[PDB]
RNA sequence: GAGGACCGAACCGACUAAUGUUGAAAAAUUAGCGGAUGACUUGUGGCUGGGGGUGAAAGGCCAAUCAAACCGGGAGAUAG
RNA sequence: CAGGUGGUCAGGUAGAGAAUACCAAGGCGCUUGAGAGAACUCGGGUGAAGGAACUAGGCAAAAUGGUGCCGUAACUUCGG
RNA sequence: UUCCUUGUCGGGUAAGUUCCGACCUGCACGAAUGGCGUAAUGAUGGCCAGGCUGUCUCCACCCGAGACUCAGUGAAAUUG
RNA sequence: GAUGUCGGCUCAUCACAUCCUGGGGCUGAAGUAGGUCCCAAGGGUAUGGCUGUUCGCCAUUUAAAGUGGUACGCGAGCUGGGUUUAGAACGUCGUGAGACAGUUCGGUCCCUAUCUGCCGUGGGCGCUGGAGAACUGAGGGGGGCUGCUCCUAGUACGAGAGGACCGGAGUGGACGCAUCACUGGUGUUCGGGUUGUCAUGCCAAUGGCACUGCCCGGUAGCUAAAUGCGGAAGAGAUAAGUGCUGAAAGCAUCUAAGCACGAAACUUGCCCCGAGAUGAGUUCUCCCUGACCCUUUAAGGGUCCUGAAGGAACGUUGAAGACGACGACGUUGAUAGGCCGGGUGUGUAAGCGCAGCGAUGCGUUGAGCUAACCGGUACUAAUGAACCGUGAGGCUUAACCU
């Protein structure tokens, strides 16, 4: 049974999941479009979209709290100086997933995840 | 465990009656580009439903 | 939730200090005895000049368990340890003359009105 | 007698003034619309077919829509049937409400139980597990033996083995009726009924005692 | 679940006081020794509180006649006649289950003073 | 070779004396 | 500052259990276990040869082979 | 190819330490991947009340575990 | 070492074919193929207690690696 | 040119020569409790100590702790204590090597399932135009156990001691089904405390690693030890048994003719599956009303035009799920993610200020954060299409209508 449970496990233990989405979240903020497997792009939306509503209100307390979840001051600065104001009026849904072909090496289904006003 | 008699070439082909692949029924045609693609997938140069989503 | 081999303290002053459960009476394949349930015990240690000697086989009635009793509205009463009162083997009447500690209202029955009266506190 | 079709809303408790807590299930019984009546002449048995709920006009097919339009009834979640006793008559289009159970004391509730998936013989059939230790080799929750030697040299039909558990029709019998709430379309019964929240329940007065 | 919520509100008491873990309370409950009702009081330390609407409950611990006793009360039950806070205790926790292994001077809770 | 250790193990092999 | 002393890593072993049993491995791995200045352990070289060697002794070991090694021959032994 | 293989070199913070934990210099992620999140198997974590009732047998697990000081029986070959 | 034999008696347990103490009717002990004791020692055999526990009453949930589906490569025993 | 052994564990299944429960006859049957025989196989039918044990003795239960078959059921299901290899010793026998249904200590248990079987779950085709639903029920399976207390009643019975049948109510044990409101377990996806070390320039604040580092709490879900329900009543035909009327046989006689009772066994009644029930059933609704050519002339083949109802695919997914399947939804939209509000859990964040030599305490402050929950909201993704599916559906006979 798995009833009413949420969260992809992605064939990794918990600490390797926690650290892998922390890298992707930094990479999407910095490049504004990346290419991933479709299961890992749908699980990214629940990590990087809460980071953007956090950045909509600048304070020392929130910056120190976006830092505990990205561990990258070059990412925290972009969130609070560009992606905060840019999505100021949008209420949720800062990200768009687009399916593309299949990865050659192992036939994984691919997708492009980006920020909406890229 | 292992077989006691050699299974024939009819029992082999009956088992493989479910092994066939299914072709894609149709390919959608892009609104502006006019090129085929899988439905719900971007085309081969980044058009999806008219607009150009991947300017690469 | 008393079963065989469970060690119980003694709530009366029969002399015993620790007893072991060796059977849950009242049915075939019966697992557990709760508050108000008669059990067959054996005495594992006694005080030097009591009425009961170590090694005796007697009956007892459970009066406190730390699994607890559930009341009609959903409440629970749990204690810090399991306790029993020693009974005569045939008449099933108390052997001692005092009860220590609180008891509960699941003993309020025609058999154990002797115990209810003696208890310092009934919950 | 006939029953109604409801919907498992949830479970809660009712406190009585004398300090007893009753676990109740809340069944939400809207109006059931009679959409077809069967008779011995045409069908060979007596029954009514009822519908309940609402459905979006987009998802009703042409054959389904034309069956409701004949009765003059607006579409519903599904269609169920109850067998009529002797002396009960119902007419097409009328509505049946939860006040039917006003003086009923006990009910029988049917629903589809929670789906457990492929389950083992320890969960499904209450088999005992074997030793955890003491030398056991890869056989901790496995079934054990499944038959005898050369006589009879086969496994008997109906042997208890692992397979699909749950997700199937179940009936619970002789449940009390703690309260009928006709103004809110509610029916509180005492205890637990099969299915998960939001499932469809069928409620009939108890056939037994 | 507006349907369930409505059924819940009609049964809740409106006068439950505010307490938190560590406090000392009297709970007066109704007992029925045969055919006459009566109140008897339970004194102890609130060691746990469960906030669930009508399903709320709290656990009180006392030492009675040399035996420790825990009682879980359903807050909105009609059996609980009244709850009365006697002392306020300062704790850092939400559930004080470590008080099960402490007796005498080791199981002392300090007053809150505010 | 010859083994198939369970064709050499003589608890398994020498089972009926 | 003695000791076939003590506790304990490297090092040498192999008491228990689980895994593996067409293995990752023709004897291992994991977790614990014993000795650990000595009748210890290890590198390089040397000597003992088949009814023979060597053996704190188990018929143990002598190139994955041991109640008589391996290779070639007698030899196409003989086979109610 | 989860085995075997002699010698030399020997940083920091805690530590008695070449143990153990995290790091430096330096070196690597072990040559199939992507999903899903059934029974069962393997390796682990937690568990109400009871506490060896399990079993051939407390097997296996759990528990104990350090430094300083106080205290320590029978028996003895006078060292334990 | 004792077949008869679970000898009988005592102890320990609610209950003890094992254990400990005795008795002597030693099938079929016995004095360097040594007898009877023995402190310390033993990955030695038997038995009992305390602590501790998923060993068990009686299992439940969770974390990973397989098992399952997709793409790639691709065996084996066995067989009138 | 191999059919693995005793006991244990797991899982059973049949017989009836019946252990309990059910029904009866006789009793050296007053009552309670028995003895013995007949009918009856629906369900039920102990836990421990000792021993390798099956057995047995013993302790304590139970309504009872049945007797057997199944390769003395079951090792391609587990074990490996015993017996039954190689080591060693004792007693005894032998000059000896050695031997012992004498004892004692130690001692490697393989298999990825082709076929039948069984448990689940799909694809194809059929059911005679196509499609969407609701049914009937041939048949098949599941279930079936019982204690104690009270009333009737200290009545019937008996000198007393003792103490009922029949009938009713209540409450339990064991077993099964469901469920998560409660009481709890879990909760490596939530909050906190804390040890060592490394890093973010440093302080403050945080992160990585140490089994989730070690711990303390805990949401949803799953779950039991939690809490609801169940076993029936009734009917039919009976077994053993008991009869009524009644001759053969002037009587008698349950039987020959005729009539009646009679049990947990049987057929129903309760619960689930079920039209591949090829004997392929019924009911309701919806859709299709175009030409032409050819031949070997018939349920024939072909061309153009047409493409319905519906379905599948694809996408967003689920209290559904190994994969299929099943359910919900696809802009005329709450399907999922985010977002907004709440709840819940943790337990008074950071920053700043004040008191203190400092650790630290206090105030702002029940603060900050909060997973799977509840109530909302088109912000993001669920596309205009394309695909499959046709174009009124055979012959004979009958009954009506033209
Ligand atoms: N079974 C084990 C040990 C073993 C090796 N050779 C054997 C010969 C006979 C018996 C056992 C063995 C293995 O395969 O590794
Ligand atoms: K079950
Ligand atoms: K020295
Ligand atoms: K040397
Ligand atoms: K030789
Ligand atoms: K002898
Ligand atoms: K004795
Ligand atoms: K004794
Ligand atoms: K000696
Ligand atoms: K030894
Ligand atoms: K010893
Ligand atoms: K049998
Ligand atoms: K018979
Ligand atoms: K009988
Ligand atoms: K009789
Ligand atoms: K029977
Ligand atoms: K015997
Ligand atoms: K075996
Ligand atoms: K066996
Ligand atoms: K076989
Ligand atoms: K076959
Ligand atoms: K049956
Ligand atoms: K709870
Ligand atoms: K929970
Ligand atoms: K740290
Ligand atoms: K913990
Ligand atoms: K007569
Ligand atoms: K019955
Ligand atoms: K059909
Ligand atoms: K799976
Ligand atoms: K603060
Ligand atoms: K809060
Ligand atoms: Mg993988
Ligand atoms: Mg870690
Ligand atoms: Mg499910
Ligand atoms: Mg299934
Ligand atoms: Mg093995
Ligand atoms: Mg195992
Ligand atoms: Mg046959
Ligand atoms: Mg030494
Ligand atoms: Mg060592
Ligand atoms: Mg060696
Ligand atoms: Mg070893
Ligand atoms: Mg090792
Ligand atoms: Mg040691
Ligand atoms: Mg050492
Ligand atoms: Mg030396
Ligand atoms: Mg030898
Ligand atoms: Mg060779
Ligand atoms: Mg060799
Ligand atoms: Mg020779
Ligand atoms: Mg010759
Ligand atoms: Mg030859
Ligand atoms: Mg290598
Ligand atoms: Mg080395
Ligand atoms: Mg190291
Ligand atoms: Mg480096
Ligand atoms: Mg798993
Ligand atoms: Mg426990
Ligand atoms: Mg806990
Ligand atoms: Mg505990
Ligand atoms: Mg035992
Ligand atoms: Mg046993
Ligand atoms: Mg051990
Ligand atoms: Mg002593
Ligand atoms: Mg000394
Ligand atoms: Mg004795
Ligand atoms: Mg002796
Ligand atoms: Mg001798
Ligand atoms: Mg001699
Ligand atoms: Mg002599
Ligand atoms: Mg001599
Ligand atoms: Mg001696
Ligand atoms: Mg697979
Ligand atoms: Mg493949
Ligand atoms: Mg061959
Ligand atoms: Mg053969
Ligand atoms: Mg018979
Ligand atoms: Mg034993
Ligand atoms: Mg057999
Ligand atoms: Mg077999
Ligand atoms: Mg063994
Ligand atoms: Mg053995
Ligand atoms: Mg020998
Ligand atoms: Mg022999
Ligand atoms: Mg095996
Ligand atoms: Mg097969
Ligand atoms: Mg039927
Ligand atoms: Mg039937
Ligand atoms: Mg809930
Ligand atoms: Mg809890
Ligand atoms: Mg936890
Ligand atoms: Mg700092
Ligand atoms: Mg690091
Ligand atoms: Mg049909
Ligand atoms: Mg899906
Ligand atoms: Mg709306």
């Amino acid at each position: 049974m798995r009833h009413r449970k949420s969260g992809r496990q992605l064939n990794r233990n918990s600490s390797h999941r926690q650290a892998m989405f922390r890298n992707m979240a930094g990479s999407l903020v910095r490049h504004e479009i990346i290419k991933t497997t479709l299961p890992k792009a749908k699980e990214l939306r629940r990590v990087v979209e809460p980071l953007i509503t956090l950045a909509k209100t600048d304070s020392v307390a929130n910056r120190r709290l976006a830092f505990a979840r990205t561990r990258d001051n070059e990412i925290v600065a972009k969130l609070f100086n560009e992606l905060g104001p840019r999505f100021a009026s949008r209420a949720g849904g800062y990200t768009r997933i687009l399916k593309c072909g299949f990865r050659a090496g192992d036939n994984a289904p691919m997708a492009y995840i980006e920020l909406v006003d890229r | 465990a292992v077989q006691q008699n050699k299974p024939t070439r009819s029992k082999r082909g009956m088992r493989r009656s479910h092994d066939a692949l299914t072709a894609v029924t149709s390919l959608s045609v892009d609104k502006t580009s006019g090129e085929k693609h899988l439905r719900h997938h971007i085309t081969a140069d980044g058009y999806y439903r008219g607009r150009k989503v991947i300017a690469k | 939730m008393i079963q065989e081999q469970t060690m119980l303290n003694v709530a009366d002053n029969s002399g015993a200090r620790r007893v072991m459960c060796i059977k849950v009476l009242g049915g075939s394949h019966r697992r557990y005895a709760g508050v108000g349930d008669i059990i067959k015990i054996t005495i594992k240690e006694a005080i030097p000049r009591g009425k009961v000697k170590k090694g005796d086989v007697l009956k007892a009635v459970v009066v406190r368990t730390k699994k607890g009793v559930r009341r009609p509205d959903g409440s629970v009463i749990r204690f810090d340890g399991n306790a029993c009162v020693l009974l005569n083997n045939n008449s099933e009447q108390p052997i001692g003359t005092r009860i220590f500690g609180p008891v509960t209202r699941e003993l309020r029955s025609e058999k154990f009105m002797k115990i209810i009266s003696l208890a310092p506190e009934v919950l | 007698m006939i029953g109604l079709v409801g919907k498992k809303v949830g479970m809660t408790r009712i406190f009585t003034e004398d300090g007893v807590s009753i676990p109740v299930t809340v069944i939400e019984v809207e109006a059931n619309r009679v959409t077809q009546v069967k008779d011995l002449a045409n069908d060979g048995y007596r029954a009514i077919q009822v519908t309940t709920g609402a459905k979006k006009a987009n998802r009703v097919t042409k054959p389904e829509a034309g069956h409701f339009a004949k009765a003059g009834v607006e579409a519903g979640r599904g269609l169920w049937e109850f067998r009529l006793a002797e002396g009960e008559e119902f007419t097409v289009g009328q509505s049946i409400s939860v006040e039917l159970f006003a003086d009923v004391k006990k009910v029988d509730v049917t629903g589809t139980s929670k789906g457990k998936g492929f389950a083992g013989t320890v969960k499904r059939w209450n088999f005992r597990t074997q030793d955890a230790t003491h030398g056991n080799s890869l056989s901790h929750r496995v079934p054990g033996s499944i038959g005898q030697n050369q006589t009879p040299g086969k496994v008997f039909k109906g042997k208890k083995m692992a397979g699909q558990m749950g997700n199937e029709r179940v009936t619970v019998q002789s449940l009390d009726v703690v309260r009928v709430d006709a103004e809110r379309n509610l029916l509180l019964v005492k205890g637990a009924v099969p299915g998960a929240t939001g499932s469809d329940l069928i409620v009939k007065p108890a056939v037994k005692a | 679940s507006n349907i369930i919520k409505q059924l819940e509100q009609e049964q809740m008491k409106q006068d439950v006081p505010s307490f938190r873990p560590g406090d000392t309370v009297e709970v007066k409950v109704w007992v029925v020794e045969g055919s006459k009702k009566r109140l008897q009081a339970f004194e102890g330390v609130v060691i746990a509180i469960r906030n669930r609407g009508l399903h709320s409950a709290f656990t009180v611990r006392k030492i009675s006649n040399g035996e420790g006793v825990e009682r879980v009360f359903q807050t909105h039950s009609p059996v609980v006649d009244s709850i009365s806070v006697k002392r306020r205790g300062a704790v850092r926790k939400a559930k004080l289950y470590y008080l099960r292994e402490r007796t005498g001077k080791a199981a002392r809770i300090k007053e809150r003073l505010n | 070779v010859t083994s198939k250790w369970f064709n050499i193990d003589n608890k398994i092999v020498d089972h009926f004396p």
